[PDB]
């Protein structure tokens, strides 16, 4: 049977949205690629370039006209008229355009395409936006967080697939299978917070019991996401089972809501 | 049109302009045009940024603890790298010695990226450069075995695997659906295997995207994540127990064994997978160890990376060595000071930013970041650019130099400088490498060349794995746990003013870090990226970067096709977030 | 000594006397004695369970909801079935229907088992017994990579993959710690593999001892851990969420996809590496389709398993049939039914226990589980066992049989009920098999047959897991999420007296479990189990077992080295835990 | 150099100690029985039976006689002169017996030598007995669970090899660094709990959103293991995050503690 067309885009980004995806335990990306989908477009893995991307571009999203599935990685610049990201000599924001006229939904991975991330973060040099504030006339699902998940991203795509319908989302467009609980809803140190057990400072003896890092500045409180349950490369680990705080790094202005070390 | 001369090379930008934008199979976004003469060679070569965000700018008036987070997310291939320039920055500022065990681990974090980093690239990104994929479909599978066998012990080379390889593939195209494949430059007759070295490489790409997820356990072990694993200034946050109670809550026994495990298979694959590859590559294409030598026989550039001395980053201790070379004056290997305004100092007379006279360059402790998009006579307008206009500001990637040279860095870099240092193991490793594909020394500067070091660095980190491990297992049996200095964590211990560098080789080459702190924030942070380096535009002189040097004086079999330019540009490995941040 | 005539056998214990004490590569505890005439031909086999632990005791008084998890325990090697036998027993005797998804669930659960038991049953318990192990470091690299692609399409086959692991076995050896393979029986004269398709057999030894862990990882998503995952009454304990909050609390899309991941690579490791195997292994020991036969061409019998209609456990739902074959007439399947008391009875004058009257069999409704240790006139005493008396009690199982025939049970009598009830895929399965070896269908009734059986079962589970897991799916797209029917948890809502019986097939053969529930209290548990009818003693009438029948009359090349008892009895898969209880 | 020889016997028991140490993950136990140890004697993988396994087991214990480490499955029955299970033709209590007082140190593996288990349960038919009650003059680790977590049986061996020590051990011979703590120390339903938010019926609405399962009879509270972090299977569950409440499977006892249900 045809698989589903995805077109997947690059607005300012790092890239940490596209290893994330390639890290995927199950389905493995290589299964996603090759039985699941069809990625009809993405510049980091595409074989084409230059005019010929372009045209594989165009005839994408001409032929699969209100078929395909926009994926966004990175976000648009407002600033210099856009011209801080470039896509063949002209603002990466036309091309966010062009593929969202054409698409039956959009995802924005990542807390770039979902909020800002890292380049909004004060003072925002380059007037870098989220997805939802340019495309308004789209159903947006957020898939946030620095990067997210691994097997939540092949989850909500298989998710996809399989249903043929999107995820349920929250108020705010997150899927609410992995995004509906925070991070200490489902902590394996609550039992320390509950009693006071914190980590004061480094490698002290609470440290090497595994003690809550409240007190280190963790943000799993106010954090959604499915890092505490779900866990990071195959269920290996996530921030807090190595001993750092949670970042807040799904949330909406995380950079700046204080120093990571401070409540 | 306007001809100069600048390092042996005639820059002419007379004759057919030809423009790839967007550069695929990168990380981010680049746009390259160059000038071909009527023999389609190309006569110009122009290397342009097109994206910026400004972490330089979003690092100013943080805490220092938390500069690490927001620089790693410069990129997240490469992720991990700034996070641990920026430690070392900080540490250095302030005057932070980490305990041995947290140096191990940061050198374990590196070592790990090494590998993951240079295995996806030689597959994914550059891979498709070499490889026919669509050829693979003409393979016998028992050819392909018959070769993968003579190739390599790695275990998985049946007739009936590679007929299930060749199957799927075709399936997969069968109903047009040729997704990442889609309007390739497949039968270009620079595509030189035979389909069954076509069908082994694709069987391998396949097998490179599933094995690379393993990798980064290790980075999960210590890191909690990745991409972007965690770290802290003074050391890191992975606090180690292994034989008292609470052991479930720290680095135990059974973590370390985990680690143990993904470091095995790691070097099994990168020895038996990738090794085989880069030579049956080198093999197949040797006419291109004579393309794309750039500046790579005359100007290159290493700071060093891996201390194994902890908090020790002088000579004797690093275990990648630093140096540079100029003028092609490979027996004078010259010692590289990140603190000396003579040596780093970066330009933007062609690139989009203010400085107060652009015909200087600034070291970066005294850098400025001031965006300015100004592409002034480009064909088209501003917001439309059919050709940039490298007589003026072209690109978002500012111009490093070193003593005003312009410099290679990278794998190809650092090979040439451990080598020209007389370091043993690199020596032998590259002369029967070159004894193999019985080619000369020289063959190695050049495109092929750099492909070829990348794979030799890859197996040499997943050596280096097993030997920081190693250290970290003696440290523990010898009742040595510690993982963070806490002594200056709190602000009202530090200096009032203080500066530092931090530097290492990322797997793309030379990465610095220069922050400044005063009052207990950032007061600056300038970062020079291996990829600024490389990708650089011109300077006040005219001088070429690595990219546009190695592009001059190549012929295009098929211009409106641009295999050369592309492999030639995805040998290097181009980050491009790197190279803007 | 005496002779007597029983089911066409000669049994005459006269001549020299045999022991073998402990039978190793079973679960649990054996002995097994013989006697053998002076053409080294076994006239008299002995089959002695030589542990009891007295579960069917311990269930007295306990809560029924709390069953399943001490009866799990009867076995770790068939982990999970007598759990399924349990909450099955239970929810017949109080009138509890789960939802369709815990049906499914446990389907999943006993098809992952059976996939595991049958892998491993295959290379770590049997296999030793036909791959000679020191033989492979004979073998040439090259020609065992020849004959192993011959075999299969599976990718693990290259000359030097080989060559690893003969080098991993040499170094294993050379300092002349053995290990597992101290004091075998290397070099017999019954080996008869050549040494490439030991070094084969050897390399898949040593596959299939990693891979087996990962199958149970379908296991540990819905049911907390293996070995012993965990099950309720009314259904399972893995709620399941795919599209709400909370779904990280429960079976949710990722958890899924790690099953379907699971399935794949299980179904392909079996397909590709264990059936090859089982064919080779037919194809070198053509003789074994002769040797061992004992009841399997007279009397066997299923219960039938894998009810595809929740709740409905009748021939129309049960995906493996039920039914039982005597007097060696296969054209008659005669129907089971577990409440009848002709039917199913279990006899004690052979075993160590206290029956009213020791000459009639009890039903299990009516069982007794009265431990007597008394085995009367023995060789030595009855703490230092030299020779058993077979002709008085000689075992901790108990005898059943069914209308008063002794059975046997497990891959062989299911693959012979299904095969003659007319199921097409079993039908074409064993067609295809027996061609490709050019034996005859009665090849099959053999110690050969056992294991060519077990590998198609591992197959057909496989296949099954996929279906089920389909099933599951579609469920879950409908919106039908339910796991557990909680309307009768609480015992106020339980009949005050009711029984009931819970039925599968495990691995090694019919299951049955017979509860009575009086009070809310266990008033009654009674176990019949596979090993219980394979490893049984004599009954009144002097009729022999399973394992006696299949060791009657079987040549011995040198008796002091009992490789072909081993290989017979080992075909059965033993489980001597499993048979006490 | 040589491998560190372990003798492995068997008493009564089910196997499923056995089963868990072969699904070790890091170090496969195929690693573990090439490389790190040398697996002299183990009835259940042994290609010697009979005279042949008789003759492994006196010439490794006469040979490495002060040398070898004892693991033991299961347990010995004192009921009916130890005849409930017979090694040899003889109790099984003299094989133990007769390993032990040669060995360097002694594992219990799982709750059977560690405990009693199943078998030890009311009203302990056979006189199951732990095996620290028959053996006193020799250093017993104890490693209970019903089985253990096959990647704490594999980190044990290797912190023995490793290290060229037994693991320091609680008052009651467990190995601090999986024991020291309880599940419910560890368990990321502790947020749950602390919230009074419990599943109270099967498949409810708090057991679709992963509630705590101390209504339904968990033992955590009571059972010192490390199932809550290190998990089963290589990471990817234990029995509370599958929907099951802990039975307090690696507890002396817990058989006999009353129903799973109850608290
Ligand atoms: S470590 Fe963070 S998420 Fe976990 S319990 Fe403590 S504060 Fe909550
Ligand atoms: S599920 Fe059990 S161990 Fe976890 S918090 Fe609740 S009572 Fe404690
Ligand atoms: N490697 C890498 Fe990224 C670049 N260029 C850094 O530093
Ligand atoms: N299979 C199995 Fe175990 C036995 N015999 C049970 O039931
Ligand atoms: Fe994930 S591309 Fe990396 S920065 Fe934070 S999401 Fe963006
Ligand atoms: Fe682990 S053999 Fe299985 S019963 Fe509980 S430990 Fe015993
Ligand atoms: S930092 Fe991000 S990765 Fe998860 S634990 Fe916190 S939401
Ligand atoms: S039942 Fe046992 S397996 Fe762990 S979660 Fe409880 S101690
Ligand atoms: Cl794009
Ligand atoms: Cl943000
Ligand atoms: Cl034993
Ligand atoms: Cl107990
Ligand atoms: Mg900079
Ligand atoms: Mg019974
Ligand atoms: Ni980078
Ligand atoms: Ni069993």
């Amino acid at each position: 049977k045809p698989r589903i067309p995805v077109v997947w885009i690059h607005g300012l980004e790092c890239t940490c949205c596209t290893e994330s995806f390639i890290r995927s335990a199950h389905p493995l990306a290589k299964d996603v690629i090759l039985s699941l989908i069809s990625l009809d477009y993405d510049d980091t893995l595409m074989a084409a370039a230059g005019t010929q991307a372009e045209e594989v571009f165009e005839d994408i999203i001409t032929q699969y006209n209100g078929k395909y599935i926009l994926a966004v990685e990175g976000n648009p610049p407002l600033g210099e008229q856009g011209m801080f990201c470039i896509s063949s000599g002209r603002p990466f924001i036309e091309k966010l355009k062009r593929a969202a006229a054409g698409a039956s939904a959009i995802i924005a991975w990542g807390t770039c395409a979902s909020w800002g991330c890292v380049q909004a973060a004060r003072p925002n040099p380059t007037q870098a936006t989220p997805i939802d504030k340019v495309i308004t006339d789209k159903p947006i699902i957020k898939v946030p967080g620095c990067p997210p998940i691994p097997d939540v991203m092949s989850a909500i795509i298989t998710y996809m697939v399989t249903f043929d319908r999107l995820p349920d989302v929250d108020r705010m467009g997150r899927p609410l299978m992995f995004y509906g609980q925070r991070i200490h809803d489902k902590c394996y140190r609550r039992a320390h917070f509950d009693a006071g057990e914190f980590v004061q400072s480094w490698d002290d003896d609470a440290a090497r019991k595994g003690y809550c890092l409240y007190k280190m500045g963790c943000k799993g409180p106010t954090t959604y996401n499915a890092c505490s349950s779900t866990r990071w490369n195959d269920g290996v680990s996530f921030p807090i089972q190595s001993g750092h705080g949670c970042l807040g790094c799904a949330e909406n202005g995380f950079w700046d809501r204080g120093s990571f070390y401070s409540r | 049109s306007t001809q100069y001369e600048t390092q042996g090379y005639t820059i002419n930008n007379a004759g057919r302009r030809l423009v790839v934008d967007p550069i695929t199979r990168i990380e981010g976004h680049m746009r390259c045009e160059v000038n071909i003469n009527d023999q389609n060679v190309i006569t110009n070569a122009v290397s342009c940024g097109t994206m910026f965000r400004g972490l330089e700018i979003i690092l100013q008036g943080r805490d220092p603890r938390d500069a690490w987070a927001f620089v790693e997310r410069i990129c997240g291939v490469c992720t991990g790298v700034h996070a641990l320039a920026s430690v070392y920055a900080i540490e250095d500022a302030i005057g932070i010695k980490v305990p041995d065990n947290a140096n191990i681990i940061r050198n374990i974090m590196l070592a790990t990226l090494w590998c993951h980093d240079h295995l996806v690239h030689f597959y994914q990104l550059a891979g498709m450069d070499w490889i026919d994929v669509l050829d693979a479909l003409k393979a016998d599978p028992r050819k392909t075995s018959e070769l993968a066998q003579s190739l390599s012990s790695w275990p998985k080379s049946s007739p009936g695997y590679f007929f299930d390889v060749q199957n799927r593939l075709k399936k997969f195209v069968e109903g047009g659906q040729l997704g990442i494949f889609r309007n390739g430059y497949w039968g270009h007759p620079q595509y030189k295997l035979p389909p069954e070295a076509n069908l082994m490489g694709f069987a391998h790409y396949l097998e490179a995207l599933d094995f690379q997820r393993e990798i980064v356990k290790i980075h999960a072990v210590f890191g909690g994540k990745n991409p972007h694993p965690n770290w802290i200034v003074g050391g890191m946050p992975c606090a180690i127990n292994i034989d008292e109670s609470g052991a479930v809550g720290a680095v135990n026994m059974e973590r370390l064994n985990l680690v143990q495990s993904i470091i095995t298979r790691t070097a099994d694959f990168i020895n038996n997978v990738m090794i085989p590859d880069a030579l049956a590559i080198g093999q197949f294409n040797k006419p291109w160890s004579e393309i794309g030598t750039g500046l790579s026989d005359k100007c290159v550039l290493s700071y060093g990376a891996f201390p194994d001395i902890a908090n020790d980053f002088g000579e004797k201790s690093l275990l990648m060595p630093g140096g540079a070379v100029i003028n092609g004056d490979f027996n004078n290997v010259l010692p590289v000071d990140l603190v000396d305004p003579q040596q780093v100092q970066e330009f933007v007379d062609h690139a989009w930013y203010r400085y107060p006279n652009d015909q200087v360059g600034r070291h970066p402790f005294d850098g400025i970041t001031d965006p300015w998009y100004n592409p002034g006579d480009v064909k088209g307008s501003d917001t439309n650019i059919q050709q940039l206009n490298e007589q003026e500001r072209y690109s978002w990637i500012k111009a490093p130099r070193w003593r005003g040279n312009a410099m290679e860095v990278g794998p190809l870099a650092r090979t040439l400088i451990a080598y020209h240092k007389g370091d043993a193991a690199t020596v032998e490793s590259v002369d029967r490498m070159m004894s193999a594909l019985n080619l000369p020394l020289s063959g190695i500067q050049s495109t092929l060349g750099r492909i070829l070091c990348r794979a030799h660095e890859a197996q040499w980190a997943a050596g280096k794995l097993q030997y920081f491990f190693d250290k970290l297992m003696t440290n523990l049996k010898n009742g040595n746990l510690a993982t963070a200095s806490t002594e200056k964590w709190e602000p009202a211990t530090w200096p009032t003013e203080c500066r530092g560098v931090g530097f290492t080789e990322a797997p793309r080459g030379a990465l610095g870090h220069w922050a400044a702190i005063r009052d207990g924030k950032i007061d600056l942070y300038q970062c020079v990226v291996p990829t600024t380096w490389n990708a650089s535009p011109r300077d006040p002189k005219g001088q070429i970067g690595a990219y546009e040097a190695a592009l001059m004086n190549t012929k295009m079999a098929i211009p409106e096709q641009p295999l050369e330019i592309l492999r030639t540009l995805h040998s290097f490995d181009p980050c491009l977030a790197c190279s803007t941040h």
